[PDB]
RNA sequence: GUGAACAGCCUCUAGUUGAUAGAAUAAUGUAGAUAAGGGAAGUCGGCAAAAUAGAUCCGUAACUUCGGGAUAAGGAUUGGC
RNA sequence: GCAGUCAAGCGACAUUGCUAUGUCGGCUCUUCCUAUCAUACCGAAGCAGAAUUCGGUAA
RNA sequence: GAAUGUUACCGCAAUAGUAAUUGAACUUAGUACGAGAGGAACAGUUCAUUCGGAUAAUUGGUUUUUGCGGCUGUCUGAUCA
RNA sequence: UGUACAACGGGGUAUUGUAAGCAGUAGAGUAGCCUGUUGUUACGAUCUGCUGAGAUUAAGCCUUUGUUGUCUGAUUUGU
């Protein structure tokens, strides 16, 4: 894919860089308590009802 | 969550009901109770056992075949949830449920029919063969 | 729990107490399997050591290829044949009992494995998953 | 070529697996696993958290490519419809009523060839070629059942356990028209299909792979 | 003599001795911390017991394996109808313990605890409170003096509370009595509270809710004089054993010449007040509300009731509370919720109990439906219908 | 009558209603049974229980004093019209 | 142990070569002791980590 | 269980007993340590072993519900029962 | 002397499994009369439709807009 191409090499030390939600996982809770939320990772039409219940 | 049709009745198995076994085939098969499962032990066929649907289904006592019966499927390819054809659904399963309960009740209505003749003919018989009843009975 | 096992195991009810006969489910060329022992059961008073699918037990090969007899190594139960409770919430059993030989790092000795897998052996243990070609 | 973990299991393709276009990976223990792939992929495809059947060895009860995915009966519908939600519509998503659910371990395909179990029936075999839009085979490697365990295969190329034979190799190389090394991974284990994740430009193996077997994997993956 | 082999003792020796209970309520030993920072707030409140069911919850505990997995599990629903407040004690601190200073009854009282203080009702002439009730009108004083006294010298406020027993479908008709303590507010505010909720009732909702961990306390199923086999789990003798298998053979050695008290005799098994902690409460329920038994994965407008009603038991129609797991004391028997008694931290307290799908297929037998209509729907038209 | 049988059970002729009893079904016992997976891992020891049991047909080894083993062992059937 | 060795006291410590004739056992049970096998807490050991030895209270 | 002026309800607690127990899994972290081999703390989080208290939600087990059906001998003239 | 209690009865929920009887151009086949070659009338285990029919339902299941019946039998207790 192009974007994989267009894509920068993740930086090995540098605050700015991507969340790499590892960090969001250590930054409110760790990995012992973190709740990751499996909905807002997905595609839809409309985000508004992306939290809705099926 | 699923509901799973018994295997030897078809009735709804809900989750945490019932027995489950599975055959070095490699397939599952769930039984609603542990009737139907003592049933299946024995080799019985479910054709041959009244109180099954299969029974009915190939008597003919119920309609085996009919258009709403169609909406129901095993849907492999899901779907990409949007929220207005999930009230559409809501209420089509809703319109869907009640026109396959007149028809069954259409078909059951055609299945009986006649039934009032055979009992009038068996009055008729009862009471002509019985005049000293009828008799003593006035 | 022994090495190679990728998590915590569920309580499930006990199928294989010790000396029970095992059918083999691998191309190693044993076709049964005594156990002897269980690893890591908690030895109690009058309580014989027992296993359960994913469990990882010590046995001797009974029947099949000579070379493999009169040897104990590691074992892992695939089929339990004894109703166990699954969180999906069914009382699932399977036709008849079995498992499959390993060493002690998880490793298949034989290269596949025929016939179903219990889930809750080829979850906890990569190996087995890898080398099945069923699951439940 | 990057050095990454499970929890603690080497066997990454048993946790995850990998495309030109899509991930998935278990979503037991921590992101640790889950931020490993964002370092090498970022957002330029997506990496879905998605469990079937409840087991975190997705990697190995699913297969598919970038045209397609493919799960076994076991999975709920409740995974389907997150996979179908976290993926484009470009990646097909098809239940599979198949008799082995392995599917990772019965499949060993790539974008354009692929490779089943014989026993796999051939109602499913054509489900299979039309869904991932690639040439299905039956093969086995010198005699491995499981082709989807013991052999990686990508349109780079390909790379099959040690014990398959020259025959073997030249054959399968002739196959999937692309080039097949024999060798291990995961320092000596003879399972590469469940050991590692690969793809046109990622290969993602083991800690325990060793400088050797990286290497190699680069080389025949045409990775660098 | 070591006797070659170590054993664990049979049965805990804390919950002894193993005898019935003087009454059929559980009565609480001890309350919370009572920190006077809170708004004031009842510690218990009191239910019956209305059978079990089934819950698919879907896990979100982090860590576990059972992560965003859907679990079923089960759950016991207790009908938990309004109490009414009847009256309140004052508690002064004693160098002998805490005593009751004083008890102040409400202005009126129903039948139904009038009927508590007699055992012969149909017989009596009900003259529960007539003079207690001329007492506290005409000047509005006597009662006023014992809230001030209350007010002075007490520590801790205690309400008396009972049930609305002609709500549920028992036929007792007999109320039970309870003294609930009153956290929160400084005793004057505690007091003041209670004075204001005379005659009133007191829902469920303002006291427990959903997530909140809770105590259960009451008594144990009877199962009167049993062997030592099943009372403390014994072993079985082998076979045939002279004069009886089923019971302990050695009772003790020569030296002491006494039979030990721990040496597990038989005898009565069962009817023990028990107290167990750290149950989660599932759902909230209300009798006004209906679809009780519904839930935004099921969409079914159902009660909680199973088809047919409960086995024993009667239907709901009142507030009730969804507990996991099990609790002690059979159906239709009075239980006391009790709050956890500590600043309860763990992961499984903070976790969020959203139910997927409610159990309401009959417990009469092996029920297949949830609904009359999934019923009708399944088996159709019959021959009594037409 | 069933059944090879005076084996076991019911019935006709004939003879009996005599064994202190009313209420409950606590533990433990006496007599008889059932049980998910293992199938002797229990015990001094297969102690007790269990398993095959009649009839028709195929087949029946070592040994042997040729008379026996033998119903060896192991297999297929049993109803009604 | 045998036969020596020197010597603070009135012979301590150190020191020289070799060197079944009985019936009790087992299943269940309760309790007690520490002279601590495991678990809690610590000190010394070539404890770099890992693993391990001894020692102190603690049944 | 009598005596505590009677009955009933709600309470305090002198006193006696007392329980929880042990290992694993994620993160810490292949990080400190280490030339290499290999390889940890703490804190946070998740299960299991033994033991103890409950309870039938689900599943297993029992049938005198002799509840519902079928089977054999025999008897009520036959059917039904 | 009233959302009072008890025996029945009506429903809900369950268990089992398709009841007696009727009719059949189903029914391997065997017989009178006749005269076929689907003859008819007889026997015929079973099967088919009334008939998911019939039976039980608490002795420790839920409910009751109905029917019937019951509601002053003895003793004891005082600061």
């Amino acid at each position: 894919p192009e974007s994989v191409k267009n894509l920068k090499k993740y930086d090995p030390e540098d605050p700015n860089r991507r969340k790499l939600a590892r960090d969001i996982e250590a930054e409110n809770g760790g990995a012992g308590v973190f709740n990751v939320n499996l909905k807002d990772k997905y595609l839809l039409e409309d985000d508004e009802w992306k939290n809705d219940i099926m | 969550m699923r509901i799973y049709q018994c295997h030897f009745c078809s009735s709804p198995c809900y989750p945490g009901h019932g027995i489950m076994f599975v055959r070095n085939d490699a397939k599952e098969f769930r039984f609603c109770r542990s009737k139907c499962h003592k049933a299946f032990k024995q080799r019985r066929n479910p054709r041959k056992l009244k109180w099954t649907k299969a029974f009915r289904k190939a008597a003919g006592k119920e309609l085996a075949v009919d258009s709403t019966l169609t909406f129901a499927q095993r849907r492999n390819v899901p779907v990409r949830y949007n929220r207005e054809l999930v009230a559409t659904t809501l209420k089509a399963m809703a319109r869907i449920e009640e026109i396959r309960q007149k028809r069954e009740r259409a078909f059951y209505k055609n299945r009986m029919r006649g039934n009032k003749e055979k009992d009038f003919l068996r009055d008729k018989k009862l009471v002509e063969s019985n005049p000293e009843l009828l008799r003593i009975r006035e | 729990s022994g090495n190679g096992a990728q998590g915590t195991k569920f309580r499930i009810s006990l199928g294989l107490p010790v000396g029970a006969i095992m059918n083999c489910a691998d191309n190693s060329g044993a076709r049964n399997l005594y156990i002897i022992a269980v690893k890591g059961s908690g030895s109690r008073l009058n309580r014989l050591p027992a296993a359960s699918l994913g469990d990882m037990v010590m046995a001797t090969v009974k029947k099949g290829k000579p070379e493999l007899r009169k040897k104990v190594m590691p074992a892992i139960v695939v089929r339990q044949a004894k109703s166990w409770r699954r969180r999906d919430g069914v009382f699932l059993y399977f036709e008849d009992n079995a498992g499959v030989i390993a060493n002690p790092k998880g490793e298949m000795k034989g290269s596949a494995i025929t016939g179903p897998v219990g889930k809750e052996c080829a979850d906890l243990w990569p190996r087995v998953a890898s080398n099945s070609g069923v699951v439940v | 070529a990057t050095r990454t973990q499970f929890e603690n299991s080497n066997e990454i393709g048993v946790f995850s697996k990998l495309t030109n276009t899509y991930c998935l990976v278990a979503v037991g223990g921590s992101e640790n696993f889950y931020s490993a792939f964002e370092a090498e992929l970022g957002d330029a495809i997506p990496i879905v958290h998605t469990t079937i059947a409840g087991t975190r060895i997705i990697g190995r009860m699913t297969a598919g490519n970038r045209r397609g995915l493919l799960v076994p009966t076991q999975t709920t519908d409740q995974e389907l419809q997150h996979l179908r939600n976290s993926l484009p519509d470009s990646v097909k998503i098809q239940r599979v009523e198949e008799r082995l659910s392995a599917l990772g371990n019965v499949i060993c395909c790539n974008d354009y060839v692929a490779l089943v179990h014989p026993d796999i029936d051939r109602e499913t075999e054509e489900l299979i070629s039309d869904v991932l839009g690639v040439e299905v085979f039956r093969q086995t490697i010198s005699g491995n059942i499981l082709v989807g365990s013991y052999c990686s295969l990508s349109n780079q190329g390909g790379l099959v356990h040690p014990q398959t034979s020259v025959q073997d190799q030249e054959e399968l190389s002739s196959l999937l028209q692309v080039p097949l090394v024999a060798g291990t991974v995961n320092r000596g284990s003879s399972v590469v299909g469940a050991g590692m994740v690969v793809n046109d430009y990622l290969a993602v193996t083991g800690l325990d792979t060793t400088a050797p077997e990286l290497s190699v994997i680069e080389s025949i993956f045409r990775l660098q | 003599s070591h006797r070659k082999y170590e054993a664990p003792r049979h049965g805990h020796l804390g919950f002894l001795p193993r005898k019935r209970a003087a009454s059929i309520r559980a009565r609480v030993k001890a309350f919370p911390k009572d920190d006077r920072s809170k708004p004031v707030a009842l510690t218990s409140f009191l239910g019956y017991k209305a059978g079990m069911t089934t819950i698919v919850r879907d896990l979100d505990r982090p860590g576990s394996k059972f992560h965003k997995r859907e679990v079923v599990e089960a759950v016991t629903v207790v009908d938990t109808p309004p109490v009414v407040v009847v009256g309140v004690v004052g508690y002064v601190e004693t160098p002998r313990g805490l005593r009751s200073l004083t008890t102040v009854w409400a202005e009126h009282l129903s039948d139904e605890v009038k009927r508590r203080f007699y055992k012969n009702w149909y017989k009596s002439k009900k003259k529960a409170f007539t003079k207690y009730s001329a007492k506290y009108a005409q000047d509005g004083a006597g009662i006023e003096r014992e809230l001030a006294r209350i007010k002075k010298y007490a520590s801790v406020v205690r309400v008396l509370v009972h049930t609305q027993i002609r709500k549920t479908p028992l036929a007792q008709k007999k109320a039970h009595l309870a003294e609930i303590q009153l956290n929160g507010g400084s005793i004057s505010e505690k007091v003041d509270w209670a004075r204001e909720h005379f005659e009133k009732t007191v829902a469920v909702d303002s006291v427990f809710e959903q997530n909140e961990m809770i105590d259960a306390i009451a008594v144990t199923k009877g199962h009167g004089f049993e062997g030592v086999t099943h009372r403390w789990g014994t072993k079985k003798l082998p076979r045939k054993t002279h004069r009886g298998l089923r019971k302990v053979a050695c009772i003790g050695a020569w030296h002491p010449a006494h039979v030990m008290w721990s040496v597990a005799r038989a005898g009565q098994r069962g009817y023990h007040s028990r107290t167990s902690i750290n149950h989660k409460i599932y759902r909230v329920g209300k009798g006004d509300d209906e679809a009780n038994g519904a839930t935004s994965f099921d969409r079914t407008k159902k009660t909680i009731t199973p088809m047919g009603g409960f086995v024993h038991y009667g239907e709901i129609k009142n507030d009730f509370i969804m507990v996991k797991g099990c609790i002690p004391g059979n159906r239709k028997r009075i239980v006391t919720l009790r709050k956890s008694l500590y600043t309860n931290t763990s992961r499984k307290a903070l976790e969020e109990v959203s139910l997927k799908w409610i159990d309401t297929a009959s417990k009469f037998g092996k029920g297949r439906f949830q609904t009359p209509a999934e019923k009708h729907a399944f088996m159709g038209t019959l021959k009594k219908d037409l």
